[PDB]
């Protein structure tokens, strides 16, 4: 049925990852006509990583290896519109570009690593 | 002169080349690497210069002088060609928009543009034994990246001018003689 989650009932037997959250709220300018984002208060969510493992590739010389992640979370999370994306870490910084069932009852993910997080414990 | 001595030169130029433009326009740091490494490589996440070599034109041609050596009596053929290489010069910089001070990735490749375009410095490469001509556009090419953010790869060609000398061996003559008929 497309009532109750499937996903939450799911998590209760496969067993899960913890991930740090956190959304967007508004972007502005910086002299520039670059736009720079802003988020706030990152939370903790509970969700099932998956694994899409990447090949690289050439421009000149370049490999430039893109590292992709694959996430299921019962939350209804955007990647993009007229506005930002969200953002996450399980170890660094990922940012994702799809979307799911979010307005029935769960939704799930992806991601790109970028590059670091910021320290002190995994800020 | 061939190719090594050739690249050895060209890449403490280009290092004297950062070491300036450092303290010109304030870089983090920089990196000087070839492009097509023999060996799989993953790129620096630093201000970063690549250079590649094209092509070769002749020039002319080849001029001949002879040197005789007289303890085997033979002529040594000596032959130099006048050869021009075009250097492919890019660079590779990535643009935070949260820092207010800014610098570009297109500004450091027209710093080291302008760097040898110098009188100065074509003084002092004099001696190096190769010269430079002009350097006449500058492009930026944007690309996707690998971590889906766009980002700029500015490049130009430079071209340097230098002799390439072979040596060979023939033989001599040490007198003459003839008849005439009438």
């Amino acid at each position: 049925i497309p009532g109750a989650n499937l996903l939450r009932m799911a998590f209760g037997v496969i067993g899960t990852q913890i991930v740090r959250y956190r959304k967007f709220e508004q972007r502005v300018k910086n002299d520039q006509a670059q736009y720079v984002s802003m988020f706030g208060e990152p939370f903790d969510l509970a969700a099932s990583v998956q694994r899409v493992r990447r090949d690289q590739y050439a421009q000149f010389n370049l490999e430039f290896q893109r590292n992709y992640v694959m996430i299921f979370a019962n939350f209804d999370m955007v990647d993009l519109d007229r506005n930002m994306a969200g953002d996450q870490f399980l170890w660094t910084g990922r940012v994702f570009q799809l979307e799911s069932q979010g307005s029935w009852f769960y939704q799930d993910g992806w991601g790109v690593c970028l590059a670091v997080d910021i320290g002190a414990a995994k800020a | 002169m061939f190719d090594g001595e050739l690249i050895a030169k060209l890449v403490v130029e280009l290092n004297a080349a950062m070491t300036s433009a450092q303290e010109a326009l304030q870089f983090p740091d920089f990196e000087v690497v070839q492009k097509a490494q023999p060996t799989q490589q993953g790129t620096s996440t630093r201000p970063t210069i690549f250079f590649q070599k094209l092509f070769d034109i002749p020039r002319g041609w080849p001029a001949t002088d002879w040197h005789l050596d007289n303890t085997a009596r033979k002529y040594v053929e000596i032959t130099r060609q006048h050869v021009e290489t075009t250097f492919q010069i890019s660079s590779l910089h990535w643009q935070n928009p949260e820092i207010t001070h800014v610098v570009t990735a297109s500004d450091i490749a027209n710093y080291v543009r302008a760097y040898f375009q110098a009188r100065s410095t074509i003084e002092r490469v004099k001696e190096l034994d190769f010269l430079i001509l002009r350097v006449s556009q500058i492009s930026n090419e944007a690309f996707e990246n690998d971590n889906h953010q766009f980002e700029f790869h500015p490049s130009f060609d430079m071209v340097v001018t230098y002799n390439q000398y072979i040596r060979l061996y023939e033989n001599a003559a040490y007198s003459a003689d003839g008849v005439l008929i009438g």
